[PDB]
């Protein structure tokens, strides 16, 4: 009762999550996908306390404690 | 580097116009040859029209006229788009394979098959490597590298940590991932890392980052003739004999199953064909069984163009015992079209030996020109041009800076021009052996 959800286990295909434009690589600093070079600056320059907002768009945000 | 000055090294195409043909007379190096260079330009652009099937024009002329000039002008006026193929017609009496087939080889490489398709390619800067082998083995491990504008981190298969460690990828290199195969390819080094590199040599170029996207797709166009597809269809991996000659005989229904093929390609638009150009020099050194080939491989819808260049006159077929007009026989007379040249005019030896002295970058004053013309006159055009590298070089001797008439009057004593040695061959029978005597003084 109420544990009949299940997950699964198949390849992912990851999209962006700026846009949602298909997008192949990530980054070290934010770990965000994205498509282009154009948003790849608007990634590095955008303002603090958004970047975490994307991944918790996403989801796995793990904010503090 | 590779560059050495040849005799041919002037000429940088044909030089006529290509918009009403007509011949202007001092470009890119041809100089001189009005008509003929026109005939050629008609061929030249009948070849890269390409709805003609292979057809045999002869330049024929005589000796030392411009006509291998002409040739190499429609080989540069073509660029390495339309393959010309040369064939000094003494290549072809080989022994690993027979005589006929060597020429069929000959007509096969002028047929190239031109096709289009893409890549995906990835260049950039490593960042890092780092590898989970830990006793482990090749199973996981990150990869992050940057352009000037992207940066990204990729995990990698197992098939891909054994072609990191087979290239040996280090934190700084410049590599190209081919995707679809799995080669890297080192561009270079990055500057910004010249300190991590301790094995190296002291004298190391060293590039910079990747400029642009990290993932992008490339349009690269090949183009190999027909002789390839045929080399490679022939034995387990035989593309290797095209680099070393050990193909044999090919039998010919490889031959006629890849001439349905490259039907079938063009039909469904994977492919297109280019005709290529075939430029057997020295035409009269074949006997009349190549000629009894040349005859009939010149029908087929995949034949080139052949150029071909003779110099003789009434003078004997190989083979046989009848002679003939400029060494050929006459029913394949019937198939060629034939250009004659001329004998040049003083002012134009003039200016040949002008070009010819400014391609070698020889400083000449005008008095040691024109007795350098008068020479021309009457010993032809290879013997004056062979003088100027040796005035050159004699003015060189005595610490000179231009050439003079007493730098000719000096090359044109110690070596003799060939009218004279035949003087020299007549004057002095008794001691050259003729066929049968030797006197010794
Ligand atoms: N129109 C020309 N312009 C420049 N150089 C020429 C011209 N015609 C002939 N030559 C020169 O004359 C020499 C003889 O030409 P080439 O075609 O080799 O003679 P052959 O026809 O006997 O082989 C070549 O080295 C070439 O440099």
């Amino acid at each position: 009762t109420n544990i009949e959800s299940a997950p699964s286990l198949a390849p992912m295909k990851h999209y962006c999550d700026v846009t949602g434009l298909p997008a192949p690589y990530l980054d070290p600093k934010t770990r965000l996908r994205y498509h282009n070079k154009e948003i790849f600056a608007m990634i590095r320059n955008l303002p603090q306390g958004m970047g975490e907002q994307f991944l918790e768009a996403r989801g796995a945000h793990t904010v503090l404690k | 580097g590779l560059n050495l000055i040849a005799a041919h090294s002037h000429i940088r195409g044909l030089g006529v116009d290509a918009d009403t043909l007509e011949p202007r007379p001092s470009s890119q190096g041809l100089v001189g040859q009005e008509k003929a260079r026109k005939a050629a330009a008609v061929v030249l652009e009948m070849i890269k029209q390409g709805k003609i099937a292979g057809r045999a024009v002869l330049i024929a002329g005589p000796p030392s006229t411009g006509k291998t000039a002409i040739a190499m002008g429609m080989a540069q006026s073509l660029g390495q788009d339309v393959p010309f193929t040369t064939l000094a017609a003494s290549e072809i009496f080989s022994l690993e394979m027979s005589k006929t087939e060597a020429l069929t080889q000959a007509f096969r490489k002028s047929i190239g098959v031109r096709i289009k398709e893409e890549s995906e390619i990835m260049e950039g800067e490593v960042v890092e490597i780092q590898i989970d082998r830990s006793t482990g083995g090749a199973k996981q491990g990150k990869l992050t590298i940057k352009t000037t504008d992207m940066e990204a981190i990729y995990d990698m298969g197992s098939k891909m940590i054994d072609a990191m460690t087979k290239e040996r990828v280090m934190a700084g290199d410049i590599i190209s991932i081919d995707k679809s195969s799995g080669k890297i390819t080192k561009l270079g080094r990055s500057y910004a890392r010249s300190r991590d590199y301790d094995a190296m040599g002291v004298d190391t170029k060293f590039l910079q980052c990747p400029e642009g996207e990290l993932q992008k797709r490339k349009e690269v166009v090949h183009t190999v003739s027909l002789h390839e597809i045929d080399v490679i269809n022939s034995r387990t991996q035989g593309f290797l004999a095209l680099f070393s000659g050990d193909t044999g005989e090919i039998r010919s229904e490889i031959r006629d199953q890849i001439n349905t093929k490259v039907a079938e390609w063009k039909e469904e638009g994977k492919a297109e064909i280019v005709p290529g150009v075939l430029f057997i020099d020295e035409v009269h050194m074949l006997d009349i069984e190549c000629f009894s080939y040349i005859n009939r491989a010149l029908e087929s819808d995949l034949a080139p163009i052949v150029i071909m260049a003779s110099n003789r006159g009434v003078s004997r077929i190989r083979g046989t015992d009848y002679k003939s007009p400029h060494g050929l026989p006459l029913d394949f007379l019937d198939r060629v079209v034939i250009i004659n040249t001329h004998p040049y005019t003083p002012d134009e030896l003039r200016q040949i030996l002008s070009i010819r002295a400014q391609e070698e970058e020889v400083d000449l004053t005008p008095d040691a020109l024109a007795l350098l013309t008068k020479i021309g006159q009457e010993a032809g055009l290879r013997y004056a041009s062979n003088l100027i590298t040796t005035s050159q070089l004699i003015a060189a001797k005595r610490r000179a800076k231009q050439v003079g008439v007493e730098d000719v009057q000096r090359s044109f004593k110690l070596f003799y021009d060939p009218a004279r040695s035949v003087r020299f061959v007549q004057e002095s029978e008794k001691r050259l052996i003729g066929n049968d005597g030797v006197v010794d003084f």
